[PDB]
């Protein structure tokens, strides 16, 4: 990475999980 | 003193380009966890160097 | 009430799975 | 690229999507990044063209 140094951002994690995803009627995820 | 804060139910992305309606589908990927830790960056200025690994939120 | 109680109804007739009506109607 | 019908019992080809049935109208609106469209039963059920 690269920053301009003479700043708060955040950074997670992804891996291999699940979910149990609910679509709405515009095909919108609602949850 | 690394801040951890819970990442609450952020993360969600649509896994596929396909609409669907009203349906409850299941699908399992490179997921971001619910109700876990995000590491935040400081401002100071260390200028760390990180792995990419399977995925990053 | 039991009709708008009970709820799929098509969504198993497009791959072959063809629904027999009743002989005798609802009404 | 083909020409276009409706209401008649054709082998359909979108952009490799299958299928051979007849194509009408919905109102089913579909997001700008939606391409494709299933149901319940993971069917084929609406296609933007
Ligand atoms: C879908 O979008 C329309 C705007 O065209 C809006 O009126 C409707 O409420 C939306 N659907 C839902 C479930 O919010
Ligand atoms: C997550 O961060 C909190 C600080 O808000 C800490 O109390 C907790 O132990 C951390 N959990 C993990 C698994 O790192």
């Amino acid at each position: 990475t690269l920053l301009a140094l003479h700043a708060a951002y955040y950074v997670g994690y992804l891996q291999p999980r699940t979910f149990l995803l609910k679509y709405n009627e515009n095909g919108t995820i609602t949850d | 003193p690394p801040a951890y804060t819970n990442s609450f139910t952020r993360g969600v992305y649509y896994p596929d380009k396909v609409f669907r309606s009203s349906v409850l589908h299941s699908t399992q990927d490179l997921f971001l966890p619910f109700f876990s830790n995000v590491t935040w960056f400081h401002a100071i200025h260390d200028n760390p160097v990180l792995p990419f690994n399977d995925g990053v939120y | 009430l039991l009709f708008n109680k009970v709820t799929l109804i098509c969504a198993q007739k497009f791959n072959g799975l063809t629904v027999l009506p009743p002989l005798l109607t609802d009404e | 690229s083909t020409n276009l019908v409706k209401n008649k019992c054709v082998n359909f080809n979108f952009n490799g999507l299958t299928g051979t049935g007849v194509l009408t109208e919905s109102n089913k609106k579909f997001l700008p990044f939606q391409q494709f469209g299933r149901d319940i039963a993971d069917t084929t059920d609406a296609v933007r063209d």
